[PDB]
């Protein structure tokens, strides 16, 4: 199983 | 207030990067109530939810994201990597189509996919959707990491000077601002990495079972101190995801059955559905319990389930392997807890007190590269079913097409009772090897497989073309069960040359490196009559093996490669080799152990990670110590002495062919009973009121 990358959301 | 939301969102994207992922999620609930219809926030909500495991509470509020914000990219890839975690790669990949979809330029989603395609086993592709995230987001650790592994496994070494520079640099970074290393630990090994890296890339990734621990808020599990309630006996835990068709079950599926039941009680935590096949069976048949923990998703019901079992000793076979629920392990439900068999390395973790090594494969002096404490076998802590899956292989005959003991093979479970029927068999010292003549009978045989038929009938007799076992019997081609037929192996099915020295690899290719094929290419250069074979494993690696073989001076037909067999097909067609040549990267570890049941000599060179030194351990255990290289000077001389001086290969041959079978090396009840002593040393020492301390002797 490969890992995954989460993407942080900033709120402007 | 949309600025008041924005900074608690904001400020629980920060401490989401510390690693606090318990305040993100207060902080993003906080952020929540301010102001309900924030996607922003419910996307990376469901972001921190899915790394506390809670899967199904994630993909509602993704869901959510994306009602209020429809062309939400980040939601629609996040929601992917949650569908995939779910086995969901349908889901997975849609999500993922989708966010690139809106938008082209989108780095992360790029290489999510390319997870999906690399998992799927579609290695041009996953390189390709790498290579774009990485041409869109030159720094992104995660995506050159797994790029590096999906080369690795085809063998393109491009640039690898820079590469491994480059993996090592980005691992030094990541573990300084206290980060998840874009490593995984099952890897790293791969790679130039420090013995001290290796051990911290393992702590993190156990550190990702305690986020998914801690929110379920558990206290500490009482253990028992004396086996009062179990009469006396021992209570062993066996859990791993592979009690099936897998590595695991050919190498321990006798273990559970072997236990003495006057000490000891065996309980076996399938982490896995049943897949039907005989291992499964005979597990289940033999354990003195057998638990399906996949029916019990959820990891604090499992941990309660195994706790009120009132197991002793838990043993974990999956360390950081695809199935793993190492949850399981983090909550503490047994008092002593080891690793085993299954993972070649240390956890890193806490959690793991014991791993059960031997002083060849982890000897006292490298203890600093493992947090758990030694625990030594006292031969090899490797073991195969072989003895039980193949014996058929205990015995051969060969034909006399002129005496090779590998150009024409036979092998039977009733092949004594065929060799009396028939009245010119020639016996040849080298056990001995019978071996049978040019006559009517065998031109039969040989123009079997000269006109690739199935199989053929002599004297009542069914004598099978090698290639053909899953036509006749599925379950014989798997190692399900014991072939019936006579069977039989040529150099010709494989295209090997019948007057040459064939020395053979039979691994995955990853475990290839360029310092390894160079001293191959070196020692096929002082052998010129000699080729290796290696296997399409996978294919496409072959053109690349072939280029830099050709680079570094041997023509293309020095190498020929095979397709993967069937497991018992492999076993079978060791005996057409010579000599067997480990990768000193990462050894053979099933596939030494089945080289060795062939009667293959297998030279190899120990490095200093325990899966560089488990082939090693088992020539040790084998008694061979002659295979034993101390440095690649010394594997070179070894395999270029076995290659020309022919009295000493039949010699070395003989010595493998033999001790396969009197050594202990393949002996599932000596090693039951050994282990259940190392077993006992642990239990007394932890009875005693002690915390786990080496037990090396
Ligand atoms: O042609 C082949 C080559 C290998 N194998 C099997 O495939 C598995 C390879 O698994 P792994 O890479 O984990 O082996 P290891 O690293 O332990 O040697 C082993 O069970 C082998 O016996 C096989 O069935 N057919």
């Amino acid at each position: 199983e490969t890992g995954t990358t989460n993407t942080a959301t900033t709120a402007t | 207030c949309p600025t008041h939301a924005d900074s608690l969102n904001n400020l629980a994207n920060i401490k989401r990067e510390q690693g606090n992922i318990e305040e993100a999620v207060r902080l993003y609930r906080k952020a929540l109530e301010v102001f309900p219809e924030f996607a922003a926030a419910h996307s990376n909500l469901a972001s921190v939810l899915q790394q506390q495991g809670k899967l199904q509470e994630a993909l509602m509020h993704y869901k959510e994201a994306i009602r209020i914000s429809p062309t939400f990219a980040d939601a629609y890839s996040n929601m992917g990597n949650t569908l995939k975690e779910m086995q969901d790669v349908q889901g997975a990949l849609q999500c993922y189509t989708r966010a690139i979809q809106i938008n082209p330029a989108f780095a992360d989603a790029h290489s999510n996919l390319a997870s999906i395609h690399k998992d799927s086993g579609n290695i041009p592709e996953a390189i390709a959707s790498y290579r774009t995230a990485l041409k869109l987001k030159p720094d992104f650790p995660d995506a050159y990491c797994n790029l590096a592994h999906c080369l690795q496994i085809v063998c393109d070494w491009t640039d690898y000077d820079e590469r491994m520079k480059k993996l090592v640099s980005i691992v030094a970074d990541q573990l300084e601002k206290n980060r998840l290393p874009s490593v995984h630990p099952h890897h790293s090994m791969l790679y130039p990495l420090s013995h001290g890296f290796r051990k911290a890339i393992a702590e993190r990734h156990g550190n990702l079972c305690l986020d998914k621990i801690n929110v379920l808020h558990k206290p500490p599990y009482e253990h028992p101190k004396d086996l009062k309630l179990s009469d006396g006996r021992l209570r062993v835990g066996y859990v791993s995801s592979d009690f099936g068709n897998h590595p695991t079950s050919h190498l321990m599926q006798s273990i559970p059955g072997m236990h003495n039941p006057d000490k000891f009680e065996v309980f076996c935590y399938a982490l896995s559905p049943d897949d039907g096949t005989n291992f499964r069976v005979k597990v289940m048949a033999e354990a003195n319990h057998f638990i399906d923990l996949s029916q019990i998703p959820c990891n604090g019901k499992a941990a309660d389930r195994i706790h009120q079992d009132g197991i002793h000793i838990l043993v974990n076979m999956n360390g950081y392997t695809k199935g793993a629920r190492n949850e399981l392990f983090a909550l503490r439900p047994a008092p002593i807890q080891a690793m085993w068999l299954g993972y070649p390395g240390t956890s890193g973790a806490l959690f793991m007190d014991y791993i059960i090594t031997d002083q060849e494969t982890s000897p006292a002096e490298v203890a600093e590269q493992y947090s758990e404490k030694l625990a030594y076998m006292p031969h090899t802590f490797f073991i195969g079913d072989h003895a039980n899956m193949f014996p058929h292989l205990k015995k051969k005959a060969v034909i006399d097409f002129k005496i090779y003991d590998n150009r024409i093979v036979l092998n039977g479970i009733d092949l004594k009772a065929f060799l009396d029927s028939l009245p010119d068999v020639k016996i040849v010292k080298m056990l001995n090897m019978p071996v049978i003549p040019m006559n009517t009978i065998a031109e039969a045989v040989i123009e079997m497989i000269n006109r690739g038929q199935i199989q053929i009938t002599i004297n009542g007799f069914s004598i099978s073309n090698g290639l053909a076992t899953t036509q006749i019997n599925n379950k014989a081609a798997t190692g399900e069960e014991v072939p019936r037929t006579i069977i039989v192996t040529t150099r010709s099915q494989y295209g090997l040359p019948e007057d040459a020295i064939v020395y053979c690899n039979f691994n995955q290719l990853y475990k290839i490196d360029p310092s390894t094929l160079q001293m191959w290419a070196n020692i096929l250069k002082r052998v010129p009559n000699s080729v290796l074979w290696l296997l399409r494993f996978p294919a496409v690696g072959e053109p690349n093996i072939q280029q830099y073989a050709q680079n570094m001076g041997l023509p293309q037909n020095r190498i020929i490669f095979s397709p993967v067999a069937p497991k018992e097909e492999h076993v079978r067609r060791g005996q057409l080799a010579d000599v067997c040549l480990d990768t000193p990267l990462c050894n053979g570890h099933t596939t030494g152990m089945d080289v060795l049941w062939a009667g293959t000599p297998m030279v190899t060179m120990p490095g200093e990670t325990l899966a560089s030194r488990v082939a090693a351990s088992q020539l040790t255990c084998l008694g061979c110590l002659e295979l034993i290289a101390k440095n690649r000077q010394e594997y070179e001389d070894i395999a270029v002495k076995l290659g020309t001086d022919l009295e000493y290969l039949k010699k070395v041959r003989g010595k493998v062919w033999k001790q396969r079978i009197s050594s202990p090396l393949f002996n599932t009840k000596q090693y039951t009973m050994e282990l259940e002593r190392l077993y006992l040393q642990m239990w007394e020492h932890y009875a005693a009121g002690n915390k786990p301390d080496h037990m090396i002797k």
